[PDB]
């Protein structure tokens, strides 16, 4: 079945990759309907616009859903795609991190001095983005480990984190380190029989699963992905890296990024049905981004003959299952059609 | 006179046959009438236990059951025996282990979508690296003229009979120049 | 499509001769006029015809350049440096085989045409085995380029295709149980 | 001098890539280079050469090879190598590694006498033929070892041995320590496979009144377990002297032999037409032995002992015996000895005899003379436990039994036969007989025979398609008439054996026709092979 | 148009109806004119008076080349309809909604016709009258050359780009360039427009 609102609703899963597809051609591609491939063009200062709307949008801490919008909509295409990311080797990927959805990266050979001072700025801006987070005016972030993805947030104060695709060992490891959490005898009489006759004595699984942390327990889960080697690879292609930061408002050795861009044009048939295509990839889709995207759309009337709608669609959303089933202000959604009156999505 | 579309491979031989098989499975207690172990599987009781009636039943039935079940993985698609076979399959008689092999490991990842997604991902995973590590050997191995194909699935029967064929008439062609 | 259908389109080529018949008005062929013919001048015929009249002594045939030795040479050179398939006359190995089969009085230095031939047939045999297992570990694309491939060639080597017809069907497999 | 001989080893190289690349039957046909090609890509190290067709090529290498083996034998190897390199390149990753060929000849000359090896041709190629009459186990030999000096630790790596059954001296001194100090490393050396074999020469070639004479030969790599003794052979290879008396040995350098349970279609539907015919029993029955006259329901008999019954284990793992056994009593003679030759002949395994008892898994065998135990033909075992010993051999076969006469054991046979005034029909016997004897005189001077009879190549298959694929049951109906049969006997020497034995003659006529179950047609028939068989010995003696 | 061009278009339409998995669109007027050009041919020899000369064995040797070309042509054809005679039939009416070229001429259509009955007859007769009356339709297969690959050579030189799916992520499609002398594994439903056009050659 179908479910509707006004406008598009929040899922807070990280995704891989998005890709959205239309009937009606984007601004820099209108010279062309013969099947190709056509390079994302920018033009005179729209890259630094959208720069400068994004980092007003964020400057508290947290979202002000009230900035004034750019003139040009390429700078809010731009404004929907950065982030800021830690740590930093060019030429590796940093994402995604457990160690069932890489594809076989190439070795990079490193120097001990180079991999111990990044484990020593690295424990530093982890604490300073904790501190900033429990005791400051942060809004949320995200960790990215070898063998689960962690979202500390706020509840609409009262603090929540998430903990996701986790194994029994690993469930068991957390509690000898002692976290808790809100998860979601016969054999002794028979010993005791075969003792008081004299016969000799010596004759959970529950797939992956998720976890939620609340309040001050918080801090044993802190100091658990300080400490532990379970999530310090010291075997394999990250031999010795530490784990995966991403924010969406800076912090101390947090480098600026963007995501890879690119369109094609596909024609088939001799139908009306010619057929544009945008992607968006290698790195985090954070939940902001579609909010942007919608506006992108929106701003430059690509709905007006809302019977050719558009579809967008963002992908490897289950690796992070169960961040948005603690609230009511969240979904699970895969795939989106926006209108100007509406967006939609299936039951799911 | 009228016309019913139906499946592409409906006329198959091979795929009534892989239909045909069974597989172990598990049924709630009470939820289903004690009538049908009689009236489809001719037993005349089921095995109780406390987790369901333990039975098997073959797959054109059990895509018919609209109820709850559950399946149990035979033996030649186990944990163990998928570790054993992603490890190494280049040399594996598949042929002893089950002569409908990747077939029947498509009709477990479908029926198992319900039940248990990340195992059916893992098998499906599991099937493609299977396959990627055996198909130049057979393309190579049809090119002997004393081999004879013993160790293969039916699935890949196909590519070496193709092979076969192609090596005979390339040869004969050649041996009139004399 | 197989050897023998390649042997037959490879037979439409045309091919030079000089006869010792000799004829008025030209022939009138479907696939259009040879004729005349005078004994001791040579002129282009097709090949089918060229091997006919062989066979009656109507004629004498002369090879074409590309059976000079160091034509050949030439040609195994640029075979072995090049990483790829390197480029050939048209229906090189129909016609070299035709012609061994039905005119080898007329060759000239026989065995060693005969053994470069055979070593060029070698190594683009060994260039195009290595990149069938090369292209059948593959699992990102479906989709390979094989420039210069000959018509027998590409006829002896159609178990890739089904290969990779099979291997479809269970990449298509995985899609589908790719959760959401 | 060592650069001259360097110059003829790359000169032999050098033609015998010649040889290799250019010899040819006409058109495109370059034999060697094929095969090379065929034997490479099929992982087969290995190519033969005809030597006849090398004289042709070129005289003078080939003469040299002949005289000079140990030279020159070593440059055609590598010849071979190189040859193969060229024709396999560019090979595919994984496969860069180039191996080491094997080459081997044939010769068309007659062979020497073994006797007549005269001492000019010690170091030269021969040809000899034999039988092989020993073949021991294959063991390891070193072709190239690593060696290092014990005191002061400097190596000679690659130090390769000459062929054959030849040692090889270590240095006396180091050569960067006392005497003899260098040592062999177990971990840095080659190996190859080897073997040795007898060889006993033709028994038409010793002359009268002596006993034949042998030789040893040597094997290595692909020519290791390619016979068997009793094989007769002809083989290529080098009269040498073991290491101012020596023992000679032959190393082999070519070998040339002069020498069930799959079926086709068209096999399949031979034995069902068979099976489908109504008079199968009777033809079969017709078909034991035609030379012989007579004796239809002991061809009955014996037809049944071929076929046998089903064999049971039940839950409580108490199994249930399939064989059937048969004796023959009377006269010794009426052709009893050439009917167990027959049931030899015939059965897909057995044995004849006059221990012996052992050696027939699933197999039939026939003892004759049997007036010359009890354990083997019931539990289908024999035990023992004398001083220093206890053991139990198992074997399970059915057993045919003539005798010219224990009342012991006469109950573990399940079917008896008195053979016993013949003469006037016996006159037509001898006018046969001897009619046979003359036409087998003038001879002196595939489902059916030329007479209708089955052919014994289509029976002993038939026997065994059948045994690995009938396996029937009674119907309740043919069970129903034996319980009233057994009482009436019993209450008017009737037992359970009895019982179970007629219940194995039913299940083995029911296997003939290739039937899901047995009916009271079979179980009719058992009762009646049964008394006429049994009764005789209750009426005689 | 000469007959020597004629001929010349028929051996490529041979070469690509042998190679191709399906059903191209027919090309019966060409086999039309060379079968009329072989009985000309034949009737102007039987004209002869002295036959045991050269010109005549070489015009019947041409003779018995081009009666190979079209014979094997109909007998593919033939072939490829006995398959699957309605799907052959479903086909060619929806080219014809389309406004695109025949899939099946006059001869061919009737053909498939008769041979539908024909089939339908023995299934009926054997079984389906036996049915209960909600199983006595008759089962139709849908088609089959989904994953079908090709060795596909370019011939024309502005052929432009071809999509084909993408086996790193099948929601979507990668494009290719083809310039034009190459030589591709490619499958078959990605060039199937060019094959019809003319601009490919299948190998
Ligand atoms: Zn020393």
């Amino acid at each position: 079945a179908q479910e509707s609102a006004e406008d598009l609703p929040t899922d807070l899963r990280i995704g891989s990759k998005m890709r959205i597809v239309s009937k009606v051609s984007f601004p820099w591609m209108n010279t062309r309907k013969s099947t190709g491939n056509v390079i994302v063009k920018f033009q005179t200062n729209d890259r630094f616009d959208g720069m400068q709307y994004f980092n007003k949008t964020f400057l508290n801490g947290y979202e002000d859903p009230t900035v004034p919008l750019p003139v040009s909509p390429m700078s809010i295409l731009e404004a929907a795609s950065l982030f800021y990311q830690f740590p930093v080797i060019p030429g590796l990927k940093m994402y995604p991190r457990i160690t069932a959805e890489q594809e076989n990266v190439s070795r990079v050979s490193l120097a001990p001095l180079v991999t111990s001072t990044m484990l020593e700025q690295w424990q530093e801006c982890y604490a300073e983005l904790y501190s900033s987070y429990k005791k400051g005016q942060r809004g949320s972030f995200y960790v990215a480990t070898a063998v689960c993805n962690v979202l500390f947030t706020k509840m609409p104060q009262k603090l929540v984190a998430v903990i996701t695709h986790t194994t029994s060992a690993i469930r068991e490891h957390l509690r000898s380190q002692g976290v808790d959490f809100e998860a979601p005898s016969p054999m002794k009489l028979a010993n005791q029989w075969l003792n008081e006759i004299g016969v000799s004595p010596r004759t959970d699984r529950a797939g992956f699963q998720c976890l939620v942390v609340h309040g001050s327990k918080i801090h044993a889960l802190f100091n658990a992905l300080m400490d532990s080697d379970v999530v310090h690879e010291k075997t394999g292609p990250y031999t010795k890296i530490p784990p995966t930061l991403i924010a969406t408002s800076p912090f101390l050795y947090g480098q600026l990024l963007s995501l890879t861009k690119s369109s094609n044009i596909f024609a088939k048939a001799g139908t009306k049905c010619t057929e544009y295509e945008l992607k968006l990839e290698n790195g985090p889709v954070l939940p902001h981004c579609a909010k942007m995207m919608t506006q992108f759309i929106r701003s430059t009337n690509m709905c007006s003959t809302e019977e050719k709608p558009v579809t967008m669609q963002v992908m490897d959303r289950h690796t992070s299952q169960g961040m948005s089933d603690w609230t009511e202000t969240a979904t699970n959604w895969n795939t989106v059609t926006i209108a100007e009156n509406c967006v939609k999505w299936t039951k799911n | 006179f009228e016309i019913q579309r139906v499946e592409s491979k409906f006329f198959d031989l091979d795929d009534i046959i892989a239909k045909s098989d069974s597989t172990s499975c598990t049924f709630e207690i009470g939820d289903l009438n004690p009538d049908f172990f009689q009236e489809m599987l001719g037993v005349s009781k089921p095995t109780q236990n406390a987790d369901g009636y333990g039975v098997d039943a073959p797959y054109w039935l059990l895509e018919s059951v609209r109820s709850s079940f559950s399946i149990q993985l035979p033996k030649a698609y186990s944990v163990n025996m998928q570790n054993v076979l992603n490890a190494d399959s280049k040399k594996l008689n598949l042929s002893g282990l089950q002569q409908h092999f990747y077939g029947n490991g498509m009709q477990l990842c479908r029926l198992m979508k319900g039940e248990n997604p990340d195992g059916a991902l893992s098998l499906a995973r599991c099937l493609v690296s299977t396959l990627t590590q055996r198909l130049g050997e057979i393309v190579s191995t049809a090119t002997h003229l004393q081999s004879k194909g013993e160790k293969f699935d039916s699935l890949e029967t196909k590519v070496f009979l193709e092979g076969k064929r192609c090596k005979e008439d390339i040869d004969t062609w050649l041996r009139q120049d004399n | 499509m197989n050897a023998e259908r390649c042997e037959f389109i490879a037979g439409n080529s045309l091919i030079e001769v000089i006869p010792s018949i000799s004829d008025d008005r030209p022939i009138h062929l479907i696939s259009g006029d040879i004729g005349p013919f005078e004994a001791g001048v040579p002129c282009r015929i097709p090949v089918w015809t060229a091997i006919l009249m062989k066979r009656k002594h109507n004629c004498k045939v002369v090879a074409p350049q590309w059976m000079d030795v160091d034509e050949l040479k030439k040609i195994l050179t640029s075979e072995t440096e090049s990483q790829g398939l390197a480029k050939l006359p048209d229906h090189f190995f129909e016609i070299s085989h035709m012609l061994v089969r039905d005119a080898r009085e007329d060759i000239f230095e026989v065995e060693a045409v005969k053994s470069l031939v055979q070593d060029i047939y070698d190594r683009r045999d060994a260039k195009l085995r290595s990149s069938a297992i090369e292209f059948l570990r593959q699992n990102q694309t479906c989709h390979a380029q094989l420039d210069n491939v000959q018509l027998i060639e590409a006829s002896s080597a159609r178990a890739t295709l089904e290969a990779c017809r099979q291997m479809g069907a269970v990449v298509r497999n995985k899609h589908e149980s790719t959760p959401l | 001098t060592g650069r001259e001989l360097i110059a003829e080893y790359r000169q032999l190289i050098t033609q015998f890539r010649n040889f290799i690349r250019d010899f040819s039957t006409g058109g495109f046909g370059m034999i060697y280079r094929d095969q090379l090609k065929r034997n490479y890509f099929s992982h087969e190290y290995r190519l033969e050469i005809n030597l006849n067709h090398l004289k042709n090529f070129d005289e003078d290498i080939e003469m040299k090879l002949r005289k000079f083996p140990g030279k020159v034998l070593p440059a055609l190897e590598e010849a071979a190598k190189i040859v193969a390199d060229e024709i396999t390149t560019p090979r595919p990753k994984g496969e860069e590694k180039l191996h080491d060929i094997q080459v081997t000849l044939t010769l068309d000359e007659y062979p020497t006498s073994l006797r007549q090896v005269k001492s000019a041709q010690v170091s030269q190629v021969v040809k000899i033929s034999g039988i092989i009459v020993a073949a021991a186990q294959v063991r390891s030999k070193a072709t190239k070892v690593t060696l290092q000096c014990r005191q002061c630790k400097h190596t000679i790596p690659d130090v390769s041995i000459k062929p054959g059954l030849e040692g090889f001296a270590l240095p006396r001194t180091c050569a960067a320590c006392p005497i003899d100090p260098y040592i062999m490393l177990p971990d840095k050396c080659e190996c190859v496979d080897y073997q040795t074999l007898k060889l006993q020469e033709n028994p038409e070639d010793v002359p009268h009144g002596e006993m034949p004479r042998h030789l040893q030969l040597f094997t290595e790599r692909y020519l290791t377990d390619k016979v068997v003794p009793g094989n007769r052979v002809t083989i290529v290879g080098v009269y040498s002297i073991k290491k101012g008396i020596r023992t000679p040995y032959l190393r082999v350098l070519g070998i040339h032999m002069e020498t069930f349970t799959t079926f086709t279609p068209e096999e399949e539907r031979m034995f069902k037409t068979l099976a489908q015919r109504k008079d199968a029993y009777e033809l079969i029955a017709k078909s034991i032995a035609p030379s012989i006259y007579g004796s239809a329901d002991i061809k009955k008999s014996i037809a049944c002992l071929l076929f046998g019954g089903a064999r049971k284990k039940l839950p409580d793992g108490i199994t249930r015996r399939g064989d059937i056994n048969v004796l023959l009593l009377g006269d010794p003679g009426t052709a009893k000895s050439q009917l167990l030759k027959f049931v030899e002949q015939v059965s897909p395994i057995g044995v004849y005899t006059s221990g012996a008892m052992v050696l027939a898994d699933g197999g039939v065998v026939c003892i004759d003379e049997f007036d010359k135990i009890h354990e083997a033909m019931e539990q289908q075992t024999i035990s023992i436990a004398k001083a220093g010993i206890t053991t139990t051999l198992n074997s399970r076969c059915s057993v045919l039994a003539a005798a010219n006469s224990m009342p012991t054991i006469l109950s573990r046979f399940d079917m008896i036969y008195i053979v016993k005034h013949d003469v006037l029909k016996d006159a037509t016997l001898a006018k046969h007989v001897i009619e046979v004897h003359v036409n087998a005189s003038a001879a002196k001077e595939t489902m059916f025979d030329t007479d209708g009879f089955l052919t014994i190549e289509f029976l002993k298959k038939f026997v065994t398609y059948a045994r690995l694929n009938c396996g029937p049951r009674l119907t309740p109906q043919a069970s129903e008439k034996l319980v009233n049969h057994y009482v009436k006997m019993r209450n008017p020497p009737i037992t359970v054996r009895q019982l179970e034995a007629i219940v194995r003659i039913a299940e083995s006529i029911a296997k003939m026709e290739l039937q899901q179950f047995a009916t009271d047609k079979h179980v009719e028939e058992a009762l009646r092979l049964f008394r006429v068989s049994t009764i005789e010995a209750a009426a005689t003696g | 148009t000469t007959p020597e061009e004629v001929l010349r278009k028929m051996t490529a339409t041979w070469q690509n109806e042998l190679c191709a998995p399906c059903l191209l669109p027919t090309q019966m007027e060409l086999v039309e004119i060379l079968l009329d050009q072989i009985q000309g041919m034949e009737e102007n020899i039987g004209k002869q008076t002295d036959k045991m000369q050269l010109r005549i064995s070489v015009h019947r040797v041409e003779l018995q080349r081009i009666g190979f070309i079209t014979s094997d042509y109909v007998r593919c054809r033939l072939q490829k309809i006995e398959s699957n005679p309605h799907d052959a039939i479903d086909q060619h009416k929806k080219r014809k909604e389309e406004g695109k070229s025949d899939l099946l001429s006059e001869s061919e259509m009737k053909f498939a016709e008769e041979y539908a009955l024909a089939e339908s007859n023995l299934f009926q007769k054997t079984v389906l009258e036996f049915m209960p009356a909600a199983l006595k339709k008759m089962p139709v297969p849908r088609g089959d050359h989904d994953d079908v690959m090709v060795y596909a050579k370019v011939t024309s030189d502005d052929v432009g780009n071809v999509a084909i799916p993408d086996w790193q992520d099948l929601n979507g499609e990668v494009i290719l360039e083809m310039e034009p002398e190459s030589c591709h594994l490619i499958p078959f439903e990605s060039v199937h427009q060019l094959v019809e056009d003319g601009n490919i050659q299948l190998m």
